[PDB]
């Protein structure tokens, strides 16, 4: 089944959220550093939005972004396709399950390059593989249905930017698909048969 | 264009090479067959893999598929530490816009589809 | 007269707004804490929410929200009834007013239990009585349009939560229909007659 | 060319933005401190507003806006037209450039004053020339594509709140037309010619 | 389902019990007479606000509203002190998923319409 | 109604007086002449200016646009110096609920309008 929106995107500067939540109506949005306003279609600009906190670093990472990222959602798979003179930075579980990649890596695409960083298929299939591994096992995959994504400045393990909220400027992508289907096996499995005080 | 634009992560700590007890690879994501035109384009797919492996002294036989949109090449070396070194220049690096990705197969299989690679054994350059 | 929505509702963990604003579309809607991501009928999901400031007590929290609250609008008056297997707490000034309730009360709603948190007619009845007694007397009926209420976690007098903004899981709704009537007798009583610097 | 909406407006108190964005669907929209709650039309109601981190000094200036500003788009020009009964400040880069004023320059418009606070046709033609000076001259003409404004309280060089984030209640407003035009010549200049590092 | 579920709040403070000075009660929000079948469920009712208050020594008198909706039942005490009591141990407490409120109501009416209340003296307890 | 409302900031540093070598000045955006009845009108204009220029003993000759929607009024004085406390009066304030600005013009176009302004040198005051 599918959802009104295939994603919603947010634009994030450090750990501030900026601008209004992007949601996408056709399969192909683009995220770049222009000035369009109208963020009902196909384009997703970042160049127009404020930010008080908004600071020298952050300001000279938005002038490379530039074309940005086209993602797009052919096919029942999620890519991530490079149209910025500056590389952009990728962490998606699913992508990462795929190649058996460690959860937490986060992959650099190259300018001119892209990157599948979502399958529906292969998801629906650990769903399904999770029911019987209790509650809280199902509830996991909440955090494979988001992928986070900077522009220009890279994060992880090699970066002193060990978090993504350490980057001047990055997204957050909700896969609206996914989240439907794991939200019909959650509130089919009950709550987890744990205690939680009212006091403390 | 068909040029090679650095790795997607190091492969170290977390991502670290399984070094398998192998000498043989199967290469992925390289090129796209129904995107490629006449006979001789293979060759520069056989010299990427040896530009990015010039160091190693240890490929013997390559094998490009030209027939499955995998964009799989496959290589034997002398020992699964020349197919180890080989693994960490080719899995997770930018070839072509794609990221190529490496598996190991199994020795005996490798030899079943290609018979030509047992003599196969002086090791291969660029130019 | 009636309003587009009934009412508009808020999601907050401790002291930071989470997730866009939710707008009911029907007279029932459903806070939950799973992961459908269409907030543009009748179920307003918590579960897919991402928030860069969570933190273990706000996550366990959450984890225990379960099938939440279902808040409707029936006959002129407003309920709240306790999906959840954990308890809710509600604050509503309108409700307090009616029972003798001190105005700044908190009520536990145990699991499975429903609350009249609002009644139009009395809150039009307030409205009424309160213009003659000026100005300030009728604006400090803002207050009245907005409820409070928390998940799992009690706050209030006897918690040492005093303020709902030390709890980790809580929303406030906005009921546009009192919103909309004060409104149109705010707009014909003029202003205060007080002075304002424009320095200090 | 005119865009979906020809402005959009965002409310501030201190550095914390409040409320929902509003998004202009006439010529005429006015901004109270009342509480109607539609932003859907030609009203920007603000006394409905929640804030966590208000204080008394931010809820005494909300009393007194009032009648508020009434911005509207007639003619190719934007005017802001005081009808509170305490002053507002409108810092305007493009008013500003006509009347020769410095760009930082904050004008005060006094109760029942109006001043034209945009000029399509100047901005057009500032572009215009801006093209043959780099990407950098074009891509400045962004902040003049944004008004900021408060109630009451004043804010600039005379007064000891220096940027407007200093005062308690004040707006941003974004021009649709201008940012639309702006675009079309921003993703035609390319990108500029300077290096930035993936690490520092 | 028929049980009791707490209070909503503590009575203390802000929300202090009135004490006034009548012997009298009004119960509120205890059940819908058209939910409930037979002529025997009131005794379930009579029973739980004994339970409730299983404390309280001075409770005489007990009626049950079998036709108002708003769920009422009517209790007479000793004196105002044991009406108090019964006060704090119903007023904002939860009953079969409703909230319960207790109003104090004049003695010259209670006894106009519960003559009966007068000779009924001797307290009652649960089973 | 038609009253001076303060200024839309003060002339200092960053906008500070040109003070230009002229003592002919363009007032603006002082009235709409289709908004106005009569021919007494004008006298309220030039009224108005010397009210707000009542310091000024240097204006010796007003001139009224009754034509032009700008709402202009030409003023000359003895001296640039003259010409420059005018200004300070006058640029960014507030009249009529619109905001008047002044603009220097040329001293030889000046008399080129207005012959009459040569002879023109006592000094104007307001009533």
């Amino acid at each position: 089944e599918e959802p009104k929106h295939w994603c919603s995107i947010v634009y994030y500067e450090l750990n501030n959220r900026v601008g209004e939540a992007f949601h996408a109506s056709s399969t192909s949005v683009l995220v770049d550093g222009f000035t369009d306003p109208s963020n009902n279609k196909n384009r997703f600009c970042l160049g127009l939005l404020s930010n008080v906190n908004r600071n020298s670093t952050i300001e000279n990472t938005r002038r490379h972004i530039g074309k940005g990222v086209h993602l797009y959602y052919v096919g029942g798979e999620v890519y991530a396709e490079c149209l910025s003179d500056s590389s952009i930075f990728v962490q998606s579980r699913n992508c990462n399950y795929h190649h058996g990649f460690h959860p937490t890596t986060v992959c650099k695409i190259p300018s001119g390059c892209s990157l599948k960083i979502f399958n529906n298929q292969e998801f629906a299939q650990l769903l399904a593989q999770s029911v019987n591994h209790g509650f809280e096992t199902v509830y996991e995959l909440t955090k494979m249905c988001t992928i986070r994504m900077s522009f220009v400045k890279g994060w992880g393990a090699e970066y002193h930017r060990q978090d993504v909220t350490s980057t001047p400027c990055w997204i957050e992508i909700h896969l609206h698909g996914p989240l439907q289907w794991l939200d019909k096996v959650l509130t089919q499995m009950g709550s987890p048969h744990n205690p939680i005080s009212e006091v403390e | 264009s068909k040029v090679w634009q650095g790795q997607a992560f190091h492969l170290d700590r977390r991502n670290s090479p399984p070094n398998s007890l192998t000498p043989c690879l199967k290469i992925r994501n390289m090129f796209d067959p129904v995107m490629e035109i006449g006979d001789q384009w293979h060759l520069a797919i056989q010299e990427a893999i040896l530009e990015k492996c010039s160091d190693n002294d240890g490929i013997v036989h390559i094998a490009v598929d030209k027939n499955s949109r995998e964009g799989c090449v496959y290589v034997k070396c002398l020992s699964p530490e020349y197919a180890g070194k080989a693994f960490k220049a080719l899995h997770g690096s930018w070839f072509d816009g794609k990221l190529v990705t490496v598996k190991y197969l199994r020795l005996d299989r490798y030899h079943h589809r290609f018979p030509q690679a047992l003599t196969s054994n002086t090791p291969l350059k660029p130019s």
